[PDB]
């Protein structure tokens, strides 16, 4: 659980790949 | 870590760790290891879930096969069938090309068919193959195989058709073969024959003559058509053919 | 031998020395700018 | 259970007993054995007790599934048996077999010849030619077959053979244009010279 | 997963025009391993090299304006400033020099780097530059008082590109440790350490209008908004060469140069590679040499300038490729 907390899935995931109109 | 856990023989923690690992879209190898671990443990409740998760994470047909294999190893026949259906459903669902190769789907289909055959009811296999055909070469091959395993006449017909197609692709001998196939729906066959004739130096001429003869024979079996053929021949321009026409 | 090649350099921060380097001496205090 | 352990002989024995001896039951047993996993034996049984081709076909399919050199051989045997028993379907089967064993090593040429024969009973000739082209002893056999076919288009076949590969000399002899052939043979020979001399004389 | 792939398939990228070679200016007698343009104007662009020189170039003509001979060893990087008429340059002689452009002559050699200094970035807003070398440290300089103000310890190996943004994430380093860092100059520390690369991220560049920073290890071009310090996208850079350059265009047309010399272009944010360009070299030169070492666009964005190892500088003028993900 602790290990999981330490390293999360969304880190690996690019955020733009889902939403393109999304711009920083 | 896993090996340490195993050594210790505290298993809940190990399981948790495995779960954590598998949430990070890790390698197929990791998933396999997890599966193995699960198998080693007494319970077969949760293993299925993990397999499903793996499948979701790795859209790969080998994964599906592996899952099925586990099912087979397990006592339940229904479960395996269900799994197969799910696999098929998933493949169907993505119509858009977001997919493992069309060889893999075909393979899966074949496997399913085989399973069905092993089971009591064959109609199901046939249905599956029909479905496959509806949604290519590989699929056709699989269907043929299924038919062979098993309708027979239909399979034979299909094979013949395939052969004819191949011949056409390759393209006098081929033409002849095609004609034969057609002869062996009737209207369609006739049309095909006509097409072949249309398509159709000395050797070439001979072939053409043969085709003409065949056409004449067909007509006989079935006068205007014959006349038309004769006219065409004349335009193209033999003596023997003319004589035959006269006789007719 | 000790006539040897290498693997990596360095960058470690100590207390400053307070030495009056020649180049460090003031010069070009005025910075220029662009027009806009 | 098997995996855990990690019978066949017993099963085989049972099958044999059944064969010796109801027929339907025996067949079922055989099928079961196959599933668990001889093929030749099964085929023989089918031929004997059932006079049934379906069984033979099934056996052939099983053999194919099993798949190896021995398996290939078995399949070939089955095909031969089928042919003996009793066209398009047969041709298709032959083609499939060929595809399976493109360069098996053992008796590709023979297989090709068989196929040709079946066809005969132009296509055969074509098959022979193909074998000659796509296929040392085996190759030689194929060439011979092609030549035979030609003898039975022929010229074209001969030319093809020559291109693929002595062969030239043979072609020249067959022909006996002849002079040209002889010359060609010479360029790419004891009997060839003799032939040339003869030509000159005439 | 199927949920993401499908989404990706559904979404489409914009048709960026392709790129064709226009100008080639064989003038340097060495690699041309730096290139830069004026923020203010786009008349000239200078290019530091293994010559030791750096040469200035008029874009329109392609003609060599003038040379500058203020280094000993080879120039690794330069940076003309928007806010001042200074050109910073930096060479493996350990010198971060500063050329006035009113007189084309060095002024303030900044001293402090223990060894060969790889890159400069002038801060867009401050009167402060930032340099980093094989030192494994990125020092910031007060340009007036020509002293390193702060230094940034974090990294564990040589540090290549070190871009400066105007926000809080004021420096965007990029090492051979394959971390790319986001720093807080004011805190004297890191803020977020993007570790997502496998190898030496030997290229990185800030997006002009979009507050993000493409970065390139041996293959995978990541690109990220540095507000949080969070990944934005992964580009289709699957079997392309060792990415040397990673310039971004105004119109979201990220360029990547390789050690192969295969000029690869991509739509930015999409992560869609939409062109490859085969390199070229001179009849005398060898086929292994040709490789885009340094590159950058103009402020408009219609001309990409690539310094290639042919001792050349190639400027590039302008049906898109099909998608197909994994």
């Amino acid at each position: 659980d602790q290990i999981a907390k330490n390293v999360k899935l969304d880190d690996f995931i690019p955020k733009r790949q889902s939403n393109f109109e999304l711009s920083v | 870590y896993l090996i340490v856990e195993e050594s210790l023989n505290n298993v809940e923690i190990v399981r948790s760790l495995y779960t954590k690992w598998c949430s990070l879209e890790p390698g197929v190898n990791a998933w396999n290891s997890f599966v193995d671990f699960e198998i080693r443990q007494k319970n077969w409740n949760g293993v299925r879930e993990i397999y499903s998760k793996y499948v979701m994470a790795h859209p790969q047909m080998q994964t599906w096969l592996k899952w099925v294999r586990f099912e087979n190893r397990h006592g339940n026949t229904e479960f395996t069938r269900s799994v197969y259906s799910l696999a098929i459903d998933t493949v169907a669902n993505l119509q858009n090309l977001q997919i493992w190769s069309d060889m893999e789907v075909a393979k899966l289909v074949n496997s399913f068919a085989h399973w069905e055959a092993a089971q009591q009811e064959y109609e199901r296999s046939s249905a599956l193959y029909q479905v496959a055909i509806e949604k290519n070469q590989l699929l056709k091959a699989g269907l043929l195989d299924f038919e062979k395993q098993f309708n027979s006449i239909e399979e034979t017909i299909s094979y013949k058709r395939k052969m004819d197609y191949e011949t056409i692709l390759s393209n006098y001998d081929t033409w002849w073969l095609y004609l034969d196939l057609i002869s062996e729906f009737p209207k369609q066959i006739m049309q095909t024959f006509e097409k072949a004739i249309v398509d159709s130096k000395n050797v070439q001429w001979k072939r053409y003559i043969y085709l003409w003869m065949r056409y004449i024979c067909y007509v006989e079996l079935e006068s205007l058509l014959e006349e038309e053929l004769f006219q065409r021949l004349i335009d193209d321009i033999f003596s023997k053919i003319w004589l035959m026409y006269a006789k007719f | 031998p000790q006539l040897e090649a290498r693997s990596g350099a360095k960058a470690a921060a100590y207390t400053p020395t307070g030495i009056e380097h020649a180049r460090l001496l003031p010069g070009h205090t005025t910075l220029k700018y662009r027009k806009f | 259970n098997p995996e855990i352990l990690l019978s066949l002989r017993i099963w085989s024995k049972y099958i044999d007993y059944l064969e010796a001896y109801i027929f339907n039951k025996t067949k079922m047993a055989y099928n079961t054995v196959i599933d668990l996993r001889p093929a030749m034996a099964e085929n023989f049984a089918l031929f004997l007790q059932n006079y049934e081709v379906m069984e033979s076909f099934q056996v052939y399919e099983k053999t194919i599934p099993l798949f190896p050199p021995e398996i290939q051989y078995e399949l070939w045997i089955e095909y031969l048996e089928v042919a003996t028993s009793h066209p398009e379907h047969i041709r298709f089967l032959f083609e499939k077999a060929l595809k399976n064993l493109c360069s098996n090593g053992i008796d590709c040429k023979t297989i090709f010849i068989a196929y040709s024969v079946f066809e005969e009973r132009s296509k055969s000739i074509e098959i022979l030619r193909r074998g000659a082209v796509i296929g040392l002893e085996s190759r030689l056999q194929l060439w011979r077959m092609c030549i035979s076919k030609a003898e039975s288009v022929t010229r074209e076949l001969y030319q093809e053979c020559i291109q693929i590969l002595e062969f030239v000399i043979k072609f020249s002899d067959f022909e006996s244009r002849a002079r040209e052939i002889l010359a060609y043979g010479a360029k790419l020979n004891t009997e060839l010279w003799d032939s040339f001399e003869i030509f000159e004389l005439k | 997963i199927v949920n993401r792939y499908e989404k990706l398939l559904s979404q489409r990228p914009e048709w960026h025009a392709p790129w064709k070679l226009s100008r080639v200016i064989n003038g340097h007698l060495g690699w041309v391993r730096c290139v830069a343009i004026d923020p203010v104007d786009n008349e000239w662009f200078i290019t530091g090299s293994n010559d030791t020189t750096m040469k200035v170039w008029d874009l329109a003509t392609g003609k060599l304006k003038t040379t500058l001979a203020g280094h000993v060893m080879t120039v690794r990087d330069v940076a003309v400033s928007d806010r001042h008429p200074y050109l910073f340059s930096v060479s493996e002689d350990k010198t971060v020099k500063c050329w006035d452009l009113e007189k084309n002559q060095i002024i303030r050699d900044y001293y402090g780097h223990l060894s060969g200094v790889r890159t400069v970035s002038i801060h867009p807003t401050l009167d402060l530059i930032a340099t980093a070398g094989r030192d494994s440290v990125i020092k910031l300089w007060d340009m007036r008082t020509r002293i390193p103000v702060i230094t940034l310890v974090g990294h564990k190996g040589p540090i290549n590109q070190v871009q400066c943004t105007p926000v809080d994430p004021q420096v965007v380093s990029s090492s051979t440790d394959a971390t790319v860092r986001l720093w807080d100059v004011v805190a004297g520390k890191t803020m977020k350490v993007l570790t997502h690369h496998k190898r030496s991220v030997r290229a990185t560049a800030l997006h002009p209008k979009e507050f993000s920073v493409a970065s390139a290890c041996t293959d995978d071009i990541r690109s990220w908004g540095l507000a949080e310090g969070s990944l934005l996208t992964n580009f289709e850079s699957e079997k392309t060469g060792i990415i040397n350059t990673l310039s971004i265009n105004q119109d979201d047309v990220l360029f990547a140069g390789g050690d192969n010399g295969v000029l690869s272009f991509y739509d930015y944010k999409s992560g869609h590679k939409y062109q490859s360009l085969a390199t070229r070299e001179m009849v005398g030169s060898l086929e292994g040499e040709r490789s885009v070492l340094c590159s950058t666009f103009d402020k408009t964005g219609l001309r990409l300038i690539t310094g290639e190892a042919d001792k050349s500088i190639k400027i590039w003028k302008q049906p898109g490729l099909a998608w197909n993900p994994n």
